[PDB]
């Protein structure tokens, strides 16, 4: 469907206005080599897999919690988050580290509150973890090394065609049809020595970084206009961390993508999910219908979904869509915490199962557009791949590439 | 006097006492 | 705890580099030409080439140029490999032996840097002061060449310019003066730099930087009196040097760019140039006296030659011979006569020398069933296309054209006919429709079909296209097995490309049919959405149309599974069994996947690879009907082809000219540990490996119970290279790895390079060094040594003969031991 997109500000939810007075910010950065051992902390209460480049807000209460942050604000701010598989049995193989870039405490109201904003940096699989007697669990981690690759035509090409592989202006004129020509004359150049192996150029193609980028670029621009190709980052690695730290998941499928090493393969394991997974129905019921990917667009700067925090200190990665259905509103509308400043929220659960999905938010003014939109939360939510397709060959919810 | 009871994981709104223990079973379970 | 053994069957025959000079002495005329690995000199005589040495090095030739410094008695040849390693070599002849020496040796690889677009570049100044290269894009590396650089030191000067297309020295100037096009946002540009030893550094140079062709391709030094350089791109041929500018646009050459190029005449006034279609182009500069005395440049002018071998490099010869380097076909030598032959041409054909790179596929076959073997392997592409036999005699070799590239390949018994895979390049003719560029197999076969279904008539309708461009047709060749004739051609649908072949009896039918997998391509969505599997039936010298089926997407690979017909697409894996009726209804279905593009099978076993995420293992249990994952592999690194060595082990050749072999596990251990597999062998080949065979070209023993070698798998690669792999025992392998240390120990390496570096897994970023494999060339090389050397290498080594008692061993034991090897191939 083709609503409205104009008029609210996609940085007022990127600046998370709803945490208070500007906080105290860092700019010192640390990042440790590939393969290194390292012992860090680890929050017990964070039930969300981050990933690299992904920004998570959090408000912590208790006083191990805020001893801790002391305690790092001096050294390196960095902690670790760890990927729960199995949250019953807080089994966690693999995670990813966080570094600290906004901090503030608040003694207000006879209570120890502190306000963080991290992010992600680096992802790890686990070692080793001992436990502390002040409640603290360290954990003795390996780095997991970002694994690059040259283009699949550096082995086979040729010495006399080296020369001319640049092309010439570089970019396109970001129109499609200059850029169509463009991209036929970039696959018959730059894969031209694929005729000397097994398979043609149109297999590689499905290979190549910079093709895969643009497909995603295409899929990207159709859920918000107000993209450029300045906004996204141009490194393979960072915007494939980027795309699917705002793809809507279940845990175990963001836990495999995680596991990937190769930038290639996420990209294109991020590519077949966005064609597949059509529908969003509820995680609980896994029949009840709830939205599709046509209802998807970008309210903030980084992209659809994001990670919010709530007054108790509750993550969310929350997602914005035009249009849901199956929900029964809960309560009465409400600005109070609002992640989404001029629009008031109502809790809404699935009519069947009566699980919490989100929440409606509702314009306070009437100059506003769009005057109301959903917000559901991933963890509540379930990917599902469209049936039918003759109805003669089916499915399961699996990740493809 | 008693007013209403709200879920610290959703902010679900509720009335009496156990409805919101049941709601918030719904949530931690899997 | 795998062990292999691996040895060259034929040597590489494309040719990727050519040179001339007097490299043996300052009298006889010098033809240097590189192939890979290997290094021939031949000396010009006015009928042919007098070959004089075959040279083997430890590392791929990357650059290779002569040059003579002050103060010697000939020219000295300077090779670069792709492993960074430089050598300054001289030749010397002492009677009947024949060595070549190395005056300077050494590694420049940097501990960081970023690997050129362009690749690696090397040039020589003309009055032989230094040399330079690019490796790393913003760093240009200076060779001094003195003569107290023995251990070739270096040193990096840093470049503002960051994609560098093209750089030369240039002739005549005071100072060592570079040339360089490279590109910037404004477009690409020429300038020019002064090298300086003492400052260590750059200098301002002489002339000014000038705009170029967007499309600036390639820089040419130009020698005296002119100096100064040449310019080539696709639509333009400039001339700069500072105070003098000219520019011409021939229309002759928009039609393909030029690549390669070399001086006829050495005052500048004939240069040699050749595109990418195979066309031979000769430059001609004017002069014109003037009363100073200094010949200024009156004009430039370019005229078609003719047309050769798709070629790589060329050289002038004298006498008006020029020799053609291709590696994509046949190498030619030809002859230059001043007027045309009948046709129109300026260029005769003088002699061809085989070349099977690029070899795609083959198929081990026994014709005449002699128990010995023959191979029949797809090589060349595009006009160069054509077939290649092979057996012993050494080896005998049987040419078969085709004029359109070939792709895969299958036999029939039954019906003593060869299935083969083609391509050809048509062209947007002036009505809707499309025409054909030249003569091929599939327009001169004796009879001729096209396909006529009609399932993707409607939904995605059928696109336009622009006039002038370019498409494949794709076809399905059926050739008679001792004639080699175009028996039949059959001409697939448009937007089709034909991706897998395979010939079988399956079910109960006794009729041997020809299975191909096909894909719709289309120039809009990446990978296809559509697909089909065709069986067709060879009878009465006519291929006719038996069954289909449809599949939404490409089946990449195919085979036969215990009667059953095993196929993949896209992500998935689909088994379908040949019902009653004559059709095909699929069984089971396996998703999880990168891409299923390799399959192989043995007995109930399959194995699955993908283009980078390695491999992973199923098995096709009986009363499930369905599969079972057993293991899988994480590397990702871009396979080139895999293989089955035996119900344990795996092959599987990769990105860096490296072979890696992987392992599963029957014991108990933890399903963890059986789900995963073991890195167990690494090696680097030094070869772009396409295809894997079982068989070889030696009779079936049966002779002997006691066989050193245990299995054969036969390979092809991108050079024209072949080869042969097998397994080994423990002691075997502990021995022969003994064996390697101790010959590395004695043997002169051509350019003093190890061979343990050489052999070395290489990436990027991981270099290690080669582990459960075997090099069959250094194990064979020891025969040819001399007998005191044979007598060091076995010097205090313990031999087990017979498996009776461990003793001292003697040359001859070892020399029995060789030769025995050497009869596998
Ligand atoms: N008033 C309450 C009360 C309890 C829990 C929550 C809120 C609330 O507003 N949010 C979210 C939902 C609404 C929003 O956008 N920002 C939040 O912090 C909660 O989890
Ligand atoms: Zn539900
Ligand atoms: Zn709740």
């Amino acid at each position: 469907k083709k609503p409205n997109i104009i008029n609210f500000d996609t940085s007022l939810p990127t600046s998370h206005t709803y945490l208070g007075a500007d906080m105290e910010e860092f700019h010192g950065r640390t990042l440790h080599d590939d393969d290194s051992c390292q012992v860090i902390p680890v929050l017990p209460q964070v039930m969300m897999i981050l990933i690299p480049g992904q920004t998570l807000p959090l408000q912590l209460f208790h006083p191990q919690e805020v001893s801790m942050v002391r305690n790092l604000i001096q050294k390196d701010r960095t902690f670790a988050v760890l990927a729960y598989s199995n949250v019953q049995e807080r089994e966690a193989q693999f995670g990813t580290t966080a570094e600290i870039y906004a901090y503030r405490e608040e003694q207000d109201f006879g209570i120890e509150i502190v306000k963080v904003k991290a992010i992600g940096r680096q992802r790890f699989k686990v070692l080793e973890l001992r436990t502390q007697s002040d409640g603290i669990q360290q954990a003795k981690v390996q780095i997991l090394p970002e694994c690059v690759l040259p283009s699949t035509m550096s082995a086979v090409q040729l010495e006399s065609l080296n020369k001319c592989q640049i092309f010439p202006s570089k970019p396109v004129s970001r129109e499609d049809q200059c850029s169509y020509k463009w991209w036929q004359k970039y696959q018959k150049r730059k894969f031209h020595c694929a005729n000397l192996t097994s398979w043609p150029r149109w297999l590689y193609s499905l290979y190549d970084a910079e093709t895969l980028m643009d497909r995603i670029k295409k899929q990207l621009r159709e859920w918000d206009e107000n993209l450029k190709d300045d906004s996204l980052p141009s490194n393979p690695i960072d915007f494939s961390y980027r795309v699917a730290a705002c793809l809507p998941i279940d845990d175990v499928l963001r836990i495999q993508l995680l596991k990937i090493g190769s930038a290639i393969q996420r990209l294109r394991c991020e590519l077949d999910i966005m064609n597949k997974c059509t529908s969003l129905c509820c995680k609980q019921c896994q029949e009840t219908e709830i939205t599709t990917k046509n209802e998807i667009f970008s309210l903030s700067l980084c992209g659809p979904m994001a990670a919010y925090v709530n007054p108790h200190g509750y993550v969310h990665e929350t997602l914005t869509v035009y249009k849901a259905c199956n929900l029964n509103l809960i309560g009465r509308p409400s600005t109070e915490h609002s992640w989404f400043p001029g629009y008031a929220w109502t809790v809404a659960q699935c009519k069947i199962c009566a699980s919490h999905i989100g929440w409606k938010f509702t314009a306070t003014k009437k100059d506003m557009s769009p005057q109301k939109f959903w917000g559901l939360t991933r963890s509540a939510l379930l990917p599902t791949i469209p049936d039918t397709e003759d109805e003669i060959s089916p499915d399961k919810v699996i990740l493809c590439l | 006097g008693g007013r209403p009871l709200q879920c610290e994981i959703c902010g679900f709104t509720c009335r009496q006492k156990a409805s919101l223990n049941w709601h918030q079973r719904k949530h931690a379970e899997t | 705890m795998s062990y292999n053994y691996v040895v060259t069957a034929q040597k590489p025959t494309a040719v990727n580099g050519c040179v001339t000079g007097h490299f043996t002495s300052a009298e006889d005329l010098n033809l240097l030409i590189a192939k890979n690995t290997r290094l021939e000199i031949y000396v010009v005589t006015a009928e042919g080439l007098r070959p004089v040495k075959e040279v083997g090095m430890y590392g791929k030739i990357a650059v290779m140029e002569l040059f003579r410094p002050k103060g010697e008695s000939k020219d000295l040849l300077f090779i670069l490999t792709a492993k960074y390693n430089a050598c300054i070599l001289e030749y010397k002849q002492s009677g009947e032996s024949i060595d070549i020496i190395t005056r300077a040796h050494g590694n420049v690889q940097d501990r960081i840097g970023r690997p050129s677009e362009t690749g690696i570049i090397g040039i020589i100044d003309p009055e032989c002061r230094m040399i330079g290269l690019r490796l790393y894009d913003g760093l240009f590396k200076v060779i001094p060449l003195d003569r107290d650089n023995k251990e070739l030191k270096a040193f990096n000067i840093r470049l503002e310019e960051l994609h560098v297309i093209d750089v030369k020295f240039l002739y005549g100037c005071q100072a060592p003066t570079i040339c360089f096009v490279y590109q910037d946002p404004q477009g690409r540009h020429v300038k020019t730099y002064e090298v300086s030893l003492r400052e260590k550094e750059f200098n301002k140079g002489p002339w000014k930087q000038e705009n170029v062709e967007a499309e600036a391709s390639m820089v040419i030094a130009v020698p005296e009196p002119f100096g100064g350089a040449i310019i080539i791109g696709q639509e333009s041929i400039t001339y700069h040097n500072g105070d003098k500018y000219l520019a011409i646009a021939p229309p002759i050459i928009k039609q393909s760019t030029i690549v390669c190029h070399n001086r006829v005449d050495p005052n500048g006034s004939r240069y040699l140039l050749g595109d990418m279609e195979g066309r031979l182009f000769m430059l001609l500069l004017e002069k014109e006296e003037q009363m100073d005395g200094t010949v200024t440049l009156k004009d430039l002018r370019v005229e078609l030659l003719g047309e050769t071998s798709i070629a790589e490099c060329l050289t002038y010869l004298d006498n008006g011979v020029v020799f053609v380097g291709s590696r994509l076909g046949d190498s030619q030598l030809v002859k230059l006569n001043v007027d045309s032959n009948e046709q129109g041409s300026y260029v005769v054909a003088m002699e061809t020398f085989t070349n099977l790179g690029p070899i795609v596929d083959m198929c081990v076959v026994d014709l005449e069933r002699q128990g010995q073997g023959q191979l029949v392997t797809c090589s060349g592409a595009f006009k160069e296309g054509s077939l290649r036999i092979i057996r012993n005699g050494k080896l005998h070799i049987r040419t078969v054209p085709l004029y359109e590239s070939p792709r895969k390949i299958c036999y029939q018994e039954v019906s003593q006919c060869f299935g083969v895979l083609s391509s050809r390049i048509e062209v947007q003719d002036t009505s809707g429709g499309t025409t054909a560029l030249r003569p091929s197999a599939s327009t001169q076969a004796l009879s001729s079909s096209v396909s006529s279904s009609k399932l993707f008539s409607s939904s995605t309708a059928p696109h336009e296209t622009s006039f002038g461009e370019e498409v494949e047709v794709h076809n399905l060749l059926i050739i008679d097995q001792h004639t080699f004739e175009v028996l039949h051609a059959h001409q697939f649908l448009q937007n089709e490309y034909a991706l897998s072949l395979v010939s079988c009896k399956l079910g109960k039918d006794p009729n041997t049919y020809f299975i191909v997998g096909t894909a719709m391509v289309y120039p809009e969505e990446a990978e296809p959405k559509q697909g089909r599997i065709v069986v067709f039936q060879y009878s009465d010298g006519k291929l006719q149309t038996v069954a289909e089926k449809e599949v939404k997407g490409a089946v990449y690979s195919m085979v036969e599974f215990n009667g059953k017909l095993l196929a993949s697409i896209n992500s998935t894996v689909r088994l379908y069994e040949w019902t009653t009726e004559k059709e095909l209804r699929t069984e089971c279905n396996h998703y999880n996947n990168i891409m299923a593009l390799y399959l192989k099978t043995k007995g109930d076993f399959i194995l699955v690879g993908d283009l980078m995420r390695s491999v992973l293992l199923l098995a096709y249990k009986p009363m499930e009907g369905n599969f079972e994952e057993i293991a899988r592999d994480f590397n990702p690194n871009w396979m080139s082809a895999v293989e089955i060595l035996d119900d344990d082990n795996f092959l599987g050749a990769e990105n860096a000219f490296n072979l890696f072999v992987c392992q599963k596990d029957s014991a108990a251990t933890t399903d963890e540990e059986r789900q995963h597999l073991q890195e167990v062998g690494l090696f680097h080949l030094g070869e772009f490996v396409n295809v894997f065979c079982h068989g070889s070209l030696v009779m079936q023993n049966l002779g002997e119970t006691s066989t050193p070698t245990q299995g054969s798998v036969l390979f092809g690669t991108v050079n024209g290279m072949i080869g042969l792999v097998t397994s080994l025992s423990e002691s075997w392998y502990n021995l022969l790895l003994d064996m390697q240390n101790r010959l590395n120990k004695v043997i002169k390496s051509v350019g003093k390079i190890e061979h343990s570096f050489w052999r070395s897994f290489h990436t990027e970023r991981k270099t290690e060094p080669a582990t459960g494999f075997i090099d069959g060339d250094l194990i064979e090389s020891f025969l040819d040594i001399s007998r005191p050397k044979m007598q060091e290498v076995v010097a205090n080594l313990q031999y087990d003969d017979g498996s009776g008692m461990k003793r001292e061993a003697t040359a001859d034991d070892l020399i029995k031991v060789v030769e025995e090897l050497t009869r596998i191939h």
